[PDB]
């Protein structure tokens, strides 16, 4: 016990904190394991998703090495403040923190071989911008940058420990609206002015759930627009009664589209689900403009050929439409 | 409704055993109630107790200051109330209306169905998503279901209207009217007129009575 | 406990009886309601539309 | 609580139906017993149906898919070696229960079928 | 540490609220008010109608077995305040208390997890959702009622309908969780919309038989 | 201290916006760079045509006027930036300075307050809350000029007039509906409301009395 | 500091992002990854139609022009990685 | 992936159309390799249109402009001077790849076109 108390005291003796490991000689060489616990929302307006993992950085401290002791030490909170750790850093973040509730969720773990081992409990908001022009049949790439602060590849060198395994708890992640199809790890260099940084990037691949789409915005849409037909199998003459179906369905097609839109994400920009609606908003007041050809043409100014033509041209048309968008964003 | 809103403190880690509070004397003072930020209720003063609560950790003086509050009513009552009861006044126009005029009592009807069915939204705009109902959600619900027996009704009555032992006898022309059953559906309109007000002030006479007084 | 929130009632036996005596009060309020019918319809026909109105909101009572 | 019942058992295709709280229990691993030898962890799924990881072994020769609408998981199997025959079996792990590779932390066992090659 | 908080912090007013306690024999009691966000995955599909299980838990973080063990103080009686909990939205059913030995590739590390079943309280949607939709419905069915030449009552009467009944499906859904995946209360909204948009086409058929031709 | 303070700081981006500044004479000038949010009651009885008179009220915590002594340096001068203020929807009419000592019976306390009034702008109301209404009552009373026979488009009139208002007072949400107080502009909506609904009674007393009996 | 700026904070996982760097001669080198919320009144008069000019103004607390002096290091190379800017 | 393919090679209009992932690689820059003389960037643009950045030697003479009608980028190369003699190459660069000016930071490259003159 005191004999372990001495000697950690020692080791932290003759110890430069501002230093890192080998300063003239080749560059500490870093290896990353990163195990994630969850994938919370995911948010269109704000582009960003935050994850909580493990963060786990090991490399070798030939300073911090003990002969003796043949256990493995575990500094908890105080001196661990005394050791020299990277200055890693997630390039992309938006907001984070190390977790406090009970203690402060980091772990230094010392080998005998001078190895560090240095766990870290962290949840983390990051950009990840979305392309949005075929919404809600979209796919989208979400991605963690990791990346040295100060240390260019000269004086630290990152890289994956493990290989492909390095990172783990992909299959945890549990979000509604979205499927992780695939997942990929990459080590690059980037090169600014002062020279080459180290990089890591942890990418995902999601897919969204359409389903919800379909049940709550193509399909009244699309009921809307079989009602709206119904005036050309309507009697002409029955002024009131056609003009009340297209007017309403007129009515009902904008109360659909401006409470979805107020639903739905802000998203400032185009997107395919309103090319959708439009069309469908766009063929009803077609149809009320036809109710207003036939009406001025016969009996104002042996069906009639207008709704003989009308009846066979609108739901062609509308499968065309339907045809041309779903080959078009599919 | 009134509500007793709490404010209680205590040591957290010393026994009554090792700490003992003890308000000073008169309770607590408050300022004018003028500057204070209450805009939904009404503050209807205050009190203090003090008990002795059992906890694993050992038993602790527990002192406690009171807030009474009472809820305003104004707003809901011109947002809620009022607009409900003349809507459906407007349903029972209908009765009133000609009954040969279909178009117009039809669209009367279902349009009165259809701007209670936007008014019932509003009533949960100032509350926590809750799952029980309201006195206010019952009083909208109530309202809908009257509208929806109007419209019923004439339905009904156009339907009829365009297609067309001892000390008594016989047991059942004694305990049923059987007896010649019509004719009383075409004065379904001058039975409606009277029988709809009725039971809405019936509804609610006991409705404000019970949530006022016994409540 | 309050009878909108069925989640305080104690039991189903409770909820059961709180319902049947619910059914009683409509239907009393029936009647009361079909004294304003007293004045178009027929006494004997009104009379006998709340004979039997009550004799249900006295069986709902007693169940 | 769920139960598991695996059937089946060179193109094989075993399966796995899960009946109960699913939900609760939405990792579904695979694993094989060979005569004399432990349980070895052969395979892993999630509950959306994607993400699968496959162990060292098998990683290209097997193939595990999901359906969530009737409650099954299918292990294919492409081109089988003769080390491969075993007692196969399908376990359920909790939503925070730890490590795949380790059979103690899987809650729900089923019976397990025998392949042969 | 809670393995599935999301964000918490020990309360600090009018000091730091923990406590330390000891005893002549050496046993140590440590105490925090501690309010933390946990996170609990729900299976919404059977939404009002659904059950959820949310879940705590507590492990040591460096810590494993070979050092630290874990147990429920008490045994059963380790948790209340469970039956003086009350939700707006959900009843807690049953409450339960589980010591397990998660395995790790470095050990065993030691938990103890303390689940609640929630059960979700159906009486506002009965109200709102399924009764007016149930009403409306029906009284899409007047029209079959109504005279077959009366063509601009039927009309506005079945289209109106539909109009309702895509009112309340907006308005539900400015008052829901968005909660993006389908839902039971959902699938019952479509069905009735369907049913009033059947019973508005039955008029067309009518209408062309009998008048058009 | 401010009293009225409800959270506020002082920046700390790149150092902390704190100054001290010494005098050969030995006096010292001390600087902060502070985020207060303050707060003030409002009158909101008359809103959109209200008037607020916020203040900020500056003390001192532990010390009675026999200790310390708070006072404007510059007299009137002593609060600058009112000209750089620029809100949106708010005009300021007025500040004021005002020093003086919260008397008690056991001491004196300085304070000193510095107060704003701000009108508030109603152009926008008047265009978006109030024109809309005006224009539906006006066009509940073409009623009155179409044939006392035509009983569908009255009555379709009438009603869809009576829709529209509730529409407007139910998504009128943007204007305080959070938190519930009797407003200047829910009366209007009320009278408009009441003037709709006399229209349609209007037409029924019509309807009854000259085409049936 | 900002004299715009409401709201502003340093970066601070896994480590506080800051960087200091000396050379042989007496320069010094000082570097801080900044996240802020700085205000930009807009002219909305013609939304959506409109063209706004945000601005964050930097500036010394408590030094004059005589103590300390500013300048953009590089001139109109100074400010990099406008192009990374993209917004909806 | 994407693929950059070069066309167009007084005014001299080159276009580099892309086909591909593009949303992933926003930025596209411009290099020019004379023979004998290493790779050097000239301009570059970003997503959305605008922001464009110009080597200091073709500062007002070569404009950078892109309509993404059919994913293509125009250098409208004008005052063509006899020391703007290279191989011309279009390349993209990822949201996070470092400073513009430095050919490894960009990932795919054209096939490259050439102009002598
Ligand atoms: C909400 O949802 C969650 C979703 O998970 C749900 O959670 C499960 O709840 C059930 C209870 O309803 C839990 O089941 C219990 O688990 C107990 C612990 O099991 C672990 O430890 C076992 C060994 O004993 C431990 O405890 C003793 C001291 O008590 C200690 O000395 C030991 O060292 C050890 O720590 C272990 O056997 C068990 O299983 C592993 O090992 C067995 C070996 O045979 C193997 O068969 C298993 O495959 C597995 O590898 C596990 O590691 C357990 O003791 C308890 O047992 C009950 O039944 C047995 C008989 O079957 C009785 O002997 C015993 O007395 C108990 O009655 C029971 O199985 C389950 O673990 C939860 N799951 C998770 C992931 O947490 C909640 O219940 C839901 N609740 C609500 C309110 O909705
Ligand atoms: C927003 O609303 C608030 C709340 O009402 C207003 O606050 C008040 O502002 C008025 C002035 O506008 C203040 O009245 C002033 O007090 C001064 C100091 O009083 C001293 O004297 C008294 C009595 O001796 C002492 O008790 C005290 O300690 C001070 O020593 C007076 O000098 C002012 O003078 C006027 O009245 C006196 C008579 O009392 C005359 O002799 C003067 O000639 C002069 O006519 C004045 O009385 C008031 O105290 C403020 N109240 C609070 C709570 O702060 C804001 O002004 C308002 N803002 C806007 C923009 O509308
Ligand atoms: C506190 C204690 C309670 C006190 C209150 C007591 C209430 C007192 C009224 C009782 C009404 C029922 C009495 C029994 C009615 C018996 C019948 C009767 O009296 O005569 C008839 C109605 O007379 C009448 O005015 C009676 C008309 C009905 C009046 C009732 C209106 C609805 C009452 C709403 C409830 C309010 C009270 C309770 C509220 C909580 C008229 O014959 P008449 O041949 O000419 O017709 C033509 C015919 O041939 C049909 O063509
Ligand atoms: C002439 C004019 C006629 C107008 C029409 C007159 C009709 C009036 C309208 C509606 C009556 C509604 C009766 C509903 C009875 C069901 C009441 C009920 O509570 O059932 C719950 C669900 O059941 C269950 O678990 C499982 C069973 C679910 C079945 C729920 C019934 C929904 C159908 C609703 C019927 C619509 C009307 C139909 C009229 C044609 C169980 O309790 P629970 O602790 O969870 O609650 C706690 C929560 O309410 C907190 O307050
Ligand atoms: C201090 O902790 C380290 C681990 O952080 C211990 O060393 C590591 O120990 C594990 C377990 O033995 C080694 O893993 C594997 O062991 C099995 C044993 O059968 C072997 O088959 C595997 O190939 C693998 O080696 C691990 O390699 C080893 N290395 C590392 C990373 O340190 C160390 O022994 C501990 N010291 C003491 C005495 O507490
Ligand atoms: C009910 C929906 C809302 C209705 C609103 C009010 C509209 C008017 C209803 C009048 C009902 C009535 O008295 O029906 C009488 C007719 C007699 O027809 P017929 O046999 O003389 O051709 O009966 C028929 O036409 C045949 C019976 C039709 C009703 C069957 C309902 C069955 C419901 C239970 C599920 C099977
Ligand atoms: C007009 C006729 C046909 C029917 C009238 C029935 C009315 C009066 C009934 C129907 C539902 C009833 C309410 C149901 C539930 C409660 C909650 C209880 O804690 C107090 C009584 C109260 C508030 C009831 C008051 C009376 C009530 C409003
Ligand atoms: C004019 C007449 C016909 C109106 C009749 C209205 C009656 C049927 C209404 C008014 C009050 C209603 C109750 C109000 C509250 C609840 C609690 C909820 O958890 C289940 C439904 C339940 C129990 C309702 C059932 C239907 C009810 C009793
Ligand atoms: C919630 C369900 C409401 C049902 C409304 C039914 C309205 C029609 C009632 C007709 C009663 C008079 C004619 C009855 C004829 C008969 O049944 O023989
Ligand atoms: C809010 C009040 C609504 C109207 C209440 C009307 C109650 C009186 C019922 C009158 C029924 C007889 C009407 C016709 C009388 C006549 O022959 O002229
Ligand atoms: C704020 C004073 C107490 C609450 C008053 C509410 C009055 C609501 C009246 C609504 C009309 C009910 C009777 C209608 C009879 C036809
Ligand atoms: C504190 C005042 C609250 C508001 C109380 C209601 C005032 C009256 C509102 C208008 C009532 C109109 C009824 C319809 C018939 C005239
Ligand atoms: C709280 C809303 C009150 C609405 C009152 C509307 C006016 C009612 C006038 C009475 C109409 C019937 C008079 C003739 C009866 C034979
Ligand atoms: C409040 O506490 C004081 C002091 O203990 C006591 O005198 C008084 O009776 C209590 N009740 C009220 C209503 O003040
Ligand atoms: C577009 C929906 C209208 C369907 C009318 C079909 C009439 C069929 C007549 C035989
Ligand atoms: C605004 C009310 C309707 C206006 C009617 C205009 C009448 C014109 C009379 C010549
Ligand atoms: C809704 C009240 C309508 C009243 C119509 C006219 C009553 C009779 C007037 C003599
Ligand atoms: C925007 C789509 C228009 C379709 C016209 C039929
Ligand atoms: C996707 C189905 C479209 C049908 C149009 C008639
Ligand atoms: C949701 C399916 C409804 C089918 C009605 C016939």
């Amino acid at each position: 016990m005191s004999f372990v108390k001495e000697t950690v005291d020692k080791l932290l003796k003759g110890y430069d904190i501002r230093l890192r490991p080998d300063f003239g000689g080749p560059p500490v060489c870093v290896g990353m394991n990163i195990d994630i616990a969850s994938i919370d929302m995911v948010s269109e307006v704000n582009m960003d998703y935050t994850l909580t993992m493990y963060f786990q950085q090991y490399w070798r401290d030939k300073r911090l090495a003990y002969s003796g002791i043949p256990l493995n030490l575990t500094l908890d909170n105080r001196v661990a403040d005394q050791l020299w750790v990277p200055d890693t850093y997630f390039l992309n973040d938006k907001k984070s923190f190390v977790h406090g509730v009970t203690v402060k969720n980091r772990m230094i773990r010392l080998h005998p071989d001078g190895t560090v081992l240095y766990g870290l409990r962290i949840t983390t908001t990051a950009a990840c911008m979305m392309d949005l022009r075929r919404y809600p049949l979209d796919e989208q790439n979400c991605t963690l940058e990791i990346e040295s602060y100060g240390y260019t590849t000269d004086d630290i060198e990152f890289y994956w420990r493990g290989g492909d395994k390095a990172v783990t708890g992909v299959e945890r992640i549990e979000l509604p609206q979205f499927s992780i199809v695939e997942h990929r790890l990459v080590s690059r260099n980037v090169v600014f002015a002062t020279g080459a940084y180290p990089r890591l990037s942890l990418s995902f691949r999601l897919k969204r759930n359409i389903g919800y789409f379909i049940l709550q915005t193509y399909m009244p849409s699309i009921l809307i627009t079989i009602l709206s037909w119904v005036s050309f199998w309507i009697n002409y003459d029955a002024s009131a009664a056609r003009v009340a179906l297209g007017i309403t369905t007129v009515l009902t097609m904008t109360t659909i589209n401006t409470h979805l839109r107020e639903t739905l994400p802000k998203i400032p920009y185009v997107k395919a689900i309103d090319m959708y609606l439009m069309g469908c908003f766009v063929f009803v007041f077609l149809a009320l403009l036809e109710y207003a050809f036939v009406n001025y043409i016969f009996f104002g100014r042996d069906v009639n050929a207008i709704d003989r033509w009308s009846r066979i041209v609108f739901p062609f048309t509308f499968s065309l439409f339907n045809l041309v968008y779903w080959l078009y964003y599919v | 409704d009134e509500h007793s809103c709490p404010l209680e403190f205590s040591s957290y880690g010393y026994p009554r055993e090792e700490i003992v509070y003890q308000w000073k004397r008169s309770s607590v003072e408050v300022g004018d109630t003028r500057s204070w930020r209450l805009y939904q209720f009404s503050f209807v003063g205050l009190r203090n107790t003090t008990e002795v609560v059992k906890t694993t950790s050992g038993d602790y003086v527990v002192m406690s200051v009171y807030f009474d509050l009472s809820r305003r009513m104004g707003y809901f009552t011109i947002q809620t109330y009022i607009p409900c009861t003349l809507i459906v006044v407007l349903s029972w126009v209908s009765f009133w209306i000609n009954k040969d005029a279909v178009p117009a009592r039809t669209s009367l009807g279902i349009t009165t169905v259809l701007t209670m069915t936007t008014l019932s939204t509003i009533a949960r705009k100032s509350l926590p998503k809750v799952s029980y109902v309201t006195a206010m959600d019952l009083f909208v619900s109530v309202c809908f279901i009257f509208v929806f027996s109007a419209l019923v009704e004439y339905g009904t009555l156009h339907y009829f209207v365009s297609n067309r032992c001892l000390d008594g006898k016989d047991c059942a022309s004694f305990f049923c009217c059987f007896e010649d059953c019509h004719i009383r559906i075409a004065k379904m309109d001058s039975y409606a007129r009277i029988f709809f007000p009725t039971a809405f002030c019936l509804f609610n006479l006991v409705y404000w009575v019970s949530y006022l007084y016994l409540g | 406990g309050s009878f909108t929130d069925f989640s305080t009632i104690p039991s189903s036996a409770f909820k059961a009886a709180a319902f049947f005596v619910l059914l009683s009060m409509v239907l009393i309020l029936g009647c009361i309601t079909c004294f304003s019918l007293f004045f178009f319809c027929n006494t004997a026909t009104v009379y006998k539309i709340c004979a039997w109105m009550q004799l249900l909101a006295a069986l709902c009572l007693v169940l | 609580q769920v139960q598991l019942v695996e059937s089946g058992g060179g193109s094989l295709r075993l399966s796995c139906a899960a009946s109960g709280h699913t939900f609760n229990y939405p990792i579904m691993g695979w694993f094989r017993q060979a005569p004399g030898k432990e349980r070895e962890f052969v395979g892993a799924i999630s509950w959306s149906g994607g993400s699968t990881s496959y162990a060292d072994s098998v990683k290209d020769r097997f193939t595990i898919s999901r359906d969530n609408a009737k409650n099954t998981v299918y292990l294919e199997m492409n081109n089988l070696k003769p080390e491969d025959t075993a007692v196969y079996y399908c376990a359920a792990k909790g939503r925070y229960s730890g490590g795949l590779y380790y059979p103690t932390n899987y809650d729900y066992w089923g019976q397990g079928t025998q392949v042969t090659v």
